[PDB]
């Protein structure tokens, strides 16, 4: 689990496989596509995934569920939650079980003792 | 006849051998590649002397010029131009690359050929020491930004500081703020 | 890199084939204790085992032990010094493992070219390019610039 | 794996510039002094070097030299035979090899 | 025709005989093998490459004079010869001096002949073998001096290896098989003669000194 | 197939031929696998030298100076020497040209100033590089020298007689080596085990966990 | 200051000797008329190496030589398989671009080399030995962590596995050793007081005869009455060994699907 | 000093390294050790840049 | 050994007399790819 | 060391590296090149790079040295000797130290105990 | 049959598998086994082919 | 390391074929 608002890029990107995905921070210009109108204080975009999540409740109050929220704004909105909340768990997991997977973790590539050296 | 190969070393003691044969006094200034030169040329100074030939029909020297091409590309190889290198075998002896012995890469990419892995990479050690980023000239007329302010650029003393690798150039690395308008491929 | 091109050239190859008395690629001391070790002697078997660290010699090509860095009984100017100090071999083969145990790296088997090429740097080369551009600016000057006719 | 792959261990800021990628700066780049102070900065320890610390070096030199061989007996081998019958922790304490 | 024409006729006037006389109207195929190898006047001996020359020299030579050609930029300063109002006088002296720099055209041409080529690294490459390497191969390298020195060194200490090898297998040549076993001999080791045998004492195998 | 010239001298290859059927032959060969496990063994018990003795360290400061080879660009400098003959003769090809056709006369008063400075950087060049050769050669003579009265001792180590000794044990060993029997099994070398015996018995402790001990001066292969 | 010249020079006196391979009448008999007029002659080129001078290899006719690579069966095709075998031709045809590709390394053989590890990787593990030779082990923390820290990784991964290695030799070699110092069943209780003043001369031809009839003149006087007698003899002593013959054993490799053991092949098919 | 601290990932083929099984069948059975996760990469001098 | 320690565990001579049947495996330089089109 | 005449090729061809040389067996086509005559049995031929240097004998008894030995048949043989035997010095040494490398070897890809499998 | 018993070499990338290092550091010191050289490959019933 | 590569356990026998390869 991610105890702030920022983590370092290279943190979850893979030291010995190929890197096709990235973990963006949220999209903020996706809030400035909501034509009404709207409360959202700073203090929320940052945490992940999060920002997506009050933007469909917005839509969702604003318009339904039905004819009316099937516009691109608010889809695209749902969708971006769905799918961070989805990566965000599998990054989780591998974080906590496959550590040395990604840069910056001393076992992806293990630094020897000196006695194994031979000096 | 295994002996004689060892005759001129019978009448001399090991100090005379090492001293005749082995320390050679140093002379790096003859064109030793003038017999290469002599060899070679000689076939344009041929020429010269054979297309002045007194035969009389245009077709028979034809065929005299087609034998002397064959005797060239023996070693040519390829008629065509920046298509390939010709080929030439040379003696082996102490002074060969003797101006480059001082180079590494040049030893590997000469001696070594290196078995591919299952882990198919280049050695890591080798890919290590290709990213210590050799010097490049700053004088630039190609990049027309420079081409005006070098005019206007004052070269002053690089005093020596003890090292043999004072960046007062810049770096041949494609990230160099410098180097960037540079196309490495 | 992008640097000037000749339209002809001439690669040489210093070929170690070692079939040659003609130059310095000839192992003097290989084909002498050979011959040495077909007489019927008492040291035929000693002259054997000669042969063979000379060999496992070879096949250490480390920076060390090479003919680049002309390195004593490794190299084509010492290859004489074998016909009267063979016992070196041992210290050899101890002194490449004192270097590459503590300032060497892994031990790996590489293939070891024989075949030693080098570009002929040549004058008259040169000249056959100049000509070659003469061909092709005149060809220029002669399809764009001749108003004789 | 992307081939031109590189895993950095001092932070590089990249320039974010059309049509250009490259290093654009260093966090945290301090400008040491320029090549003619230091030029006079070693001058000044040169001119001393070559005024007063010439005298007794000869035999500095060769401890030096003997300390720069493979094995500890061929070191004492040296000493005792070129620097004059020398010790090799008195001659260490010298060179300042010992803690 | 021309002199080295002449000179290759002396030197075949006897071969222009067999052919032309005797081969060329003999019979058969020996009549159109000499025919066809006949000796005289060259039929298109001309030199396209001479005269590709001659052409060429012509031509910019018409050009160097109308270059090299022009009014002083000093005699139009004074406003007293020829010229008053000149406002492109500093360009008189550019077409002769491009002109003159022409006759380092081909002194320098290419690379290598406008500086030290090995100190750079095309030359490299052509000493590997026109082969690519990486673009730091002009700092890797291992000092010359220890290559030079080194070879000379191993050289100046064999000499002295030899007289001390000498005079070791001399004094073990008068030493007892009890002590050439036991000196230098691994404390462990219980020392158990062996029969004596012939073997001789032989310096060097091949008879060199 | 290491160990050739060993093996084929033991089967009898340099004074005999082998049976001319194969079951014989096969067990000739399978004969010498304890001489081979024995000899390789002995190769490996030579005592170290100083390797400061016929090579220098190349890790020593002093050789990091990473100095070049100065070289003369003969063909480079022949080359410009030709196209300068080629400015030559392109004037005098046009003498009469360049010496009465007013037109010219500035290739007439300076031609001779372009050819005399492409003379001197030919010249400056050529000079400069037999310059630096010199000082080059005569520098790796002069220091040479001075290492060598340096390292001159280490030839009088005891060392070096005892690599001396070890060499000739060996010798002397092998020649009392012999064939016993030629019925094409092991026991036709079986007093020469003894004899090998014994020489690694005077090098080593066999009743010990590695009667063979790792030093980086050692053998191994 | 005159040049020096190799061993070469003093085996031939001469630096123009025309060594040609090709064992043809118009290729030898014009070597030994160039070799003859190489004194005088402006068309002179060497074959044999100077410090002042480079020289030309064998020459082979017009072009030059250079031995038939050692056979290597490793090739690559292009449009069908062609089966290559090195041992079929005595000279290896050229290679068509449309048919074959060759093994890299025409002259080539196998060694083993070892990168250069960083000077500065180096300069740390001198001042460790250094220091450790001088105050010992326990009081070289700091030059250990230089080691580890200003050696790169890679340099690392390779002094580990230097040790890994030679402990792995160190085994292969003391394996050898107790194989070598075995005393089998036909020399147990046999010391060096046992052994024969004999050399290496005493196993050859000469004083040991060989496992063959017609070495020398021992059979040279049998009759074919002598070989009758004699083949009475061996059947009666095959009269008292024939009784014993080794029972067969159960076939290892009997199931085909299965991986089979690489037992010794029979002597014959 | 960035390019001398710019290593790449993976190292090199372990299966060309010398093998843990095959020492324990050879005599020797090799210890486990753990990752050093204290020390710092650093570039040293200048002069061995 | 020689003023140097070279630290290896407890060897175990009795590995050198390890009865090891070889078994059969061939390389086959040309054989099946993956896919196929 | 080789302890026969003949020789798996598979024995001698790496597993997890680039096969680009093999070991084969002597060129037996080489020995009808001489044209000398000259007595060879049929014992001798198999065993390795032994053939090549009975050639060159032959070759140096029929011939010597000089101007005579240099004829492509006899040259081909003692580069083949020289070659033979280097080749297989160290492919001698690497089946003695790296066992590992080679085709049929029971470490080039280790079969695990049933005490790794967790059953 | 063939091709069940059809392998190909160096199988996969063992630094996509855990590693003794880390599990050193996590608390459990793995135990170093030796090769099974005694094992002979073969196929299964055609039934499984 | 060559595409084309496999590790077979059990013998096969190659035709000696012309422009064909198989078992
Ligand atoms: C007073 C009147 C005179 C009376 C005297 C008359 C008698 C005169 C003869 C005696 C005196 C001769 C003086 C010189 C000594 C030479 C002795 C000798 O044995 O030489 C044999 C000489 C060398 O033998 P070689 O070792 O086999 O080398 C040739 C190989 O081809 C080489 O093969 P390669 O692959 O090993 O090498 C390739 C080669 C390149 O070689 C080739 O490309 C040629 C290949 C042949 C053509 C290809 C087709 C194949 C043809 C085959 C059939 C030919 C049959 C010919 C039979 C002729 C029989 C002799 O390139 C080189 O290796 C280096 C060459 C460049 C080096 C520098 C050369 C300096 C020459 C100096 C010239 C000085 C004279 C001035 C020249 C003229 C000025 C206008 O063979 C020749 O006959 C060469 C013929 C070339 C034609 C010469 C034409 C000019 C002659 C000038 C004569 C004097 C001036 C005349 C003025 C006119 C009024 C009088
Ligand atoms: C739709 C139909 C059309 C389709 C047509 C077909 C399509 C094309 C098919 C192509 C097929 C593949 C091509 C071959 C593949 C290999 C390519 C390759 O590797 O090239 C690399 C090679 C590398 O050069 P690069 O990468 O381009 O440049 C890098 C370096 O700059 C290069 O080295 P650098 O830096 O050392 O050079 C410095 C520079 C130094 O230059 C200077 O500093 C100043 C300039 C001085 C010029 C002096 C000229 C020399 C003679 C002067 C003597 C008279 C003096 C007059 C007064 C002078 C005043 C100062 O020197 C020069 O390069 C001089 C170049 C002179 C060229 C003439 C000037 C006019 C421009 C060419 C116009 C004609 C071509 C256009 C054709 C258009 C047709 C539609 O490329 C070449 O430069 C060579 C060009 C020729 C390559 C093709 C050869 C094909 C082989 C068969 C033809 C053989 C020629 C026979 C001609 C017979 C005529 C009857
Ligand atoms: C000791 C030895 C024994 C000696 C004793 C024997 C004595 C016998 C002597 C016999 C004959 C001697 C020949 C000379 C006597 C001539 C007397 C006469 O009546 O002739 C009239 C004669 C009649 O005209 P003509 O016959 O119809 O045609 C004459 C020419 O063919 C073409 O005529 P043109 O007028 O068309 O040529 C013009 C050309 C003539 O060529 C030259 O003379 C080169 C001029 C270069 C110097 C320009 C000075 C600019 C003012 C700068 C002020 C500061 C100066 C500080 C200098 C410090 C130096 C480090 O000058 C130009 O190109 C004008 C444009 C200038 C460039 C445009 C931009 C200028 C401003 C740039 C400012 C940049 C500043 C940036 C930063 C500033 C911050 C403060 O005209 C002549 O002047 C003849 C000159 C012949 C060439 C002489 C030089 C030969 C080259 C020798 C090698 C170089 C050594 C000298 C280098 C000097 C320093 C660079
Ligand atoms: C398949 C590709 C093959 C490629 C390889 C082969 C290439 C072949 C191309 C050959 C083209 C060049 C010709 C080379 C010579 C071959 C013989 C020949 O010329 O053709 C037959 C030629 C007949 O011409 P043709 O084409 O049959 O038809 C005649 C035309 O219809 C009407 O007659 P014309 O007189 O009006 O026409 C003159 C004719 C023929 O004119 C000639 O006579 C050619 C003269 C060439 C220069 C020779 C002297 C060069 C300096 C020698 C320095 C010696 C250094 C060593 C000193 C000793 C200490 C080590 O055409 C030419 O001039 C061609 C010249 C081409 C340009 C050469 C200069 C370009 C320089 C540009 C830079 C390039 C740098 C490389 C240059 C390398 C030079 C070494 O024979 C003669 O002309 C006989 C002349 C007898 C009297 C000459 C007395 C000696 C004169 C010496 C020069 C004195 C002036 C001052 C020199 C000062 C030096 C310091
Ligand atoms: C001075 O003012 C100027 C002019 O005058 C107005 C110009 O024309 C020009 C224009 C220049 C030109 C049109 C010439 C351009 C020439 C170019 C581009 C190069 C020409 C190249 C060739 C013709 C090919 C030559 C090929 C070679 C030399 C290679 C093979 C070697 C050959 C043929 C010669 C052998 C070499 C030797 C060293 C031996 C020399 C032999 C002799 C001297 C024998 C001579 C024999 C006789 C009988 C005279 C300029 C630029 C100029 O500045
Ligand atoms: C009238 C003279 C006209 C000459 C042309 C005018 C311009 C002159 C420019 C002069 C520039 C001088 C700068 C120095 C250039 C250096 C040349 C060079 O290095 O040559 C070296 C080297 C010396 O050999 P080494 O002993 O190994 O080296 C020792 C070094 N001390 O010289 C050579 O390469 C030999 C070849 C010289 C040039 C070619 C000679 C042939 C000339 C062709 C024309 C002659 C035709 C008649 C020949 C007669 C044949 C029977």
């Amino acid at each position: 689990t991610i105890f702030a608002e920022t983590w370092e890029a290279s943190e979850y990107q893979y030291r010995n496989k190929a890197n096709l995905k990235t973990l963006p921070v949220n999209h903020l210009g996706k809030l400035a596509e909501l034509k009404f109108d709207f409360v959202e204080y700073k203090a929320h975009q940052l945490i992940a995934c999060h920002l997506y999540e009050r933007m469909t409740i917005h839509c969702m109050n604003q318009y339904g569920l039905f004819k009316d929220f099937y516009r691109p704004e608010c889809l695209d909105a749902q969708y971006y939650f769905k799918t961070c909340v989805e990566l965000n768990a599998a990054y989780g997991i591998q974080k906590k079980f496959f550590p040395e997977h990604f840069v910056g973790s001393p076992y992806a590539r293990p630094v020897p003792q000196f006695q194994q050296l031979g000096l | 006849d295994f002996a004689e190969l060892l005759r001129p070393l019978r009448s001399l003691s090991f100090n005379q051998v090492v001293d005749r044969y082995v320390l050679i006094p140093p002379n790096h200034t003859f064109y030793r590649n003038w017999t290469y030169e002599k060899f070679l040329g000689g076939f344009g100074l041929s020429y010269l002397i054979l297309r002045e030939l007194p035969l009389r029909n245009f077709y028979a020297r034809v065929f005299v010029m087609y034998a002397f091409a064959a005797k060239v590309l023996d070693h040519l190889g390829n008629p065509f131009p920046f298509s390939g290198h010709g080929q030439i075998v040379a003696a082996a002896d102490r002074w060969n690359h003797w101006d480059v012995r001082c180079y590494d890469n040049v030893m590997k990419a000469l001696k070594y050929i290196r078995i591919p892995t299952v882990q198919n990479n280049i050695p890591e050690a080798t890919r290590w020491y290709g990213r210590q980023p050799g010097h490049l000239l700053r004088a630039d007329t190609y990049w027309i930004p420079n081409l005006v302010s070098q005019r206007f650029a004052k070269h002053q003393p690089a005093h020596w500081d003890g090292t043999q690798n004072m960046p007062i150039f810049r770096l041949a690395d494609p990230k160099h703020k410098d180097s960037y308008m540079v196309q490495f491929r | 890199t992008s640097e000037s091109v000749l339209a002809y050239d001439y690669k040489l190859w210093y070929l170690w084939s070692g079939v040659s008395n003609l130059d310095e690629s000839f192992d003097m001391f290989f084909n002498q204790y050979w011959a040495l070790s077909l007489s019927t002697s008492v040291f035929q078997l000693f002259y054997a085992v000669i042969l063979d660290r000379y060999l496992s010699v070879l096949f250490q090509n480390t920076p060390y032990t090479n003919d680049w860095f002309r390195m004593m009984l490794h190299s084509k100017e010492t290859a004489l010094i074998w016909l009267y100090h063979p016992e070196l071999s041992w210290h050899i083969n101890g002194l490449n493992q004192f270097f590459t145990y503590f300032y060497g790296g892994i031990l790996e088997f590489v293939y070891f070219d024989k075949s030693n090429p080098d570009m002929c740097i040549l004058v008259h080369t040169l000249w056959i390019h100049l000509l070659i551009l003469f061909l092709i600016f005149t060809g220029f000057v002669t399809i764009l610039f001749s108003f004789y006719g | 794996m992307q081939n031109t792959t590189n895993i950095v261990h001092v932070p590089v800021h990249m320039g974010h510039t059309h049509y250009f990628d490259y290093i654009d700066s260093f966090p945290k780049l301090k400008e040491g002094p320029t090549l003619e102070e230091n030029h006079i900065t070693n001058q000044k320890i040169l001119r001393e070097q070559l005024i007063s610390g010439q005298q007794g070096l000869e035999q500095n030199l060769c401890l030096r030299n003997c300390f720069k061989l493979s094995q500890k007996r061929y070191i004492e081998f040296c000493l005792d035979r070129k620097c004059g019958g020398a010790d090799f922790q008195r001659a260490a304490t010298i060179l300042g090899y010992t803690k | 025709m021309n002199p080295i024409q002449k000179a290759w006729l002396k030197i075949l006037e006897p071969v222009s005989y067999v052919i032309n006389e005797k081969m060329a109207k003999r019979t058969g195929i020996i009549g159109k093998l000499g025919r066809f190898f006949a000796i005289g006047p060259r039929e298109y001996g001309v030199h396209p490459i001479n005269r590709m020359f001659i052409f060429m020299n012509r031509k910019y030579m018409a050009f160097q004079a109308v270059a090299l050609h022009r009014y002083s930029f000093v005699k139009s300063l004074t406003h007293n010869g020829f010229h008053m109002l000149r406002v492109f006088r500093h360009f008189a002296f550019v077409l002769p001096a491009t002109v003159l720099a022409g006759l380092g055209l081909f002194v320098y041409w290419g690379d290598d002949n406008k500086c030290y080529s090995p100190d750079r690294f095309p030359y490299l490459k052509k000493r590997a073998g026109d082969m690519a390497l990486p673009l730091n191969s002009l700092n890797q390298r291992t000092s010359a001096h220890y290559i030079e020195i080194n070879a000379i060194y191993g050289a100046e200490m064999m000499k002295r290896y030899h007289k001390v090898w000498e005079n070791i297998i001399e004094e073990r040549s008068k030493a007892t098989d009890q002590e050439k076993k036991t000196r230098y001999a691994h404390p462990s080791y219980q020392y158990s003669p062996l029969p004596v045998v012939s073997i001789p004492n032989v310096l060097n195998p091949l008879n060199l000194q | 197939m290491d160990n050739y010239f060993t093996a084929i001298t033991l089967l009898g290859l340099r004074d005999q031929n082998l049976p001319p059927f194969k079951d014989a032959r096969l067990q000739r060969y399978k004969s010498i696998k304890k001489m081979i496990d024995l000899i390789e063994t002995t190769t490996k018990l030579a005592p170290p030298m100083p390797v400061e003795l016929f090579m220098l360290n190349p890790t020593d400061p002093e050789w990091d100076d990473d100095m070049t080879y100065p070289t003369i660009t003969h063909a480079t400098a022949l080359y410009k020497s030709s196209a300068l003959a080629g400015n030559l003769f392109l004037y005098a090809y046009n003498y009469n040209n360049f010496t009465a056709n007013i037109r010219l006369r500035t290739m007439r008063y300076l031609f001779p100033v372009v050819s005399l400075a492409i003379f001197g950087n030919i010249y400056w060049d050529y000079r400069s590089q037999l310059v630096k050769v010199n000082l080059f050669d005569e520098y790796i003579q002069a220091r040479a020298q001075e290492l060598v009265k340096q390292n001159e001792y280490l030839l009088e180590h005891e060392d070096v007689k005892r690599y001396v000794w070890w060499y000739e044990d060996l010798k002397e060993t092998l020649a009392r080596v012999h064939r016993q029997a030629n019925n094409h099994k092991a026991c036709d070398f079986k007093d020469s085990e003894i004899i090998l015996q014994d020489f690694i018995r005077r090098y080593t402790n066999p009743k010990d966990n590695l009667p063979i001990k790792f030093h980086p001066q050692g053998q191994t292969f | 200051k005159a040049p020096g010249q190799i061993y070469a020079y003093d085996i031939h006196n001469t630096h123009y000797p025309y060594v040609n391979i090709k064992q043809d009448s118009q290729t030898q008999l014009l070597a030994s008329f160039r070799r003859s007029i190489a004194s005088i002659n402006p068309f002179s080129y060497r074959q044999v190496p100077s410090q002042d001078r480079a020289a030309f290899g064998l020459r082979w006719g017009n072009a030059w030589y250079a031995p038939n690579p050692y056979p290597n069966g490793i090739h690559f095709d292009r449009v069908f398989p062609t089966h290559y075998d090195p041992l079929a031709e005595t000279n290896r045809t050229k290679a068509n671009l449309q048919l074959i590709k060759y093994a890299p390394g025409n002259y080539s053989t196998l060694v083993v080399t070892s990168e250069k590890l960083p000077r500065p990787c180096i300069r740390t593990i001198q001042n460790y030995r250094r220091c450790q030779m001088v105050n010992g082990t326990e009081k070289c923390n700091s030059e250990a962590q230089d080691i580890l820290a200003i050696c790169p990784n890679w340099a690392l991964d390779h002094m580990k596995e230097k040790v890994r290695f030679y402990t792995k030799a160190l085994a292969i070699n003391n394996q050898t050793y107790i194989r070598a110092m075995q005393v089998e069943e036909y020399n147990q209780g046999r010391t060096v007081a046992d052994v024969a003043p004999k050399t290496w001369i005493h196993g050859t031809r000469q004083h040991l005869r060989p496992d063959t009839m017609w070495a020398d003149d021992r059979y040279t006087n049998i009759t074919q009455t002598e070989i009758n007698e004699a083949i009475k003899r061996v059947e009666a002593r095959k009269a008292r060994e024939h009784e014993k013959k080794p029972v067969e054993q159960a076939n290892v490799n009997a199931n085909t699907g299965e991986q089979p053991v690489r037992v010794e092949k029979s002597l014959y098919p | 000093r960035m390019r001398y601290l710019t290593e790449d990932p993976a190292g090199d083929d372990p299966l060309q390294k010398t093998k843990d099984e095959h020492l324990v069948d050879l005599g020797f059975i090799p210890k486990v050790f753990g990752a050093n996760v204290e020390v710092r990469k650093r570039a040293p001098h200048d002069k061995y840049l | 050994y020689e003023d140097f320690v070279f630290t290896t565990p407890y060897f175990q001579p009795e590995s050198t007399f390890k009865s090891v049947p070889k078994l059969f495996s061939d390389i086959l330089l040309g054989g099946v790819e993956w896919v196929y089109t």
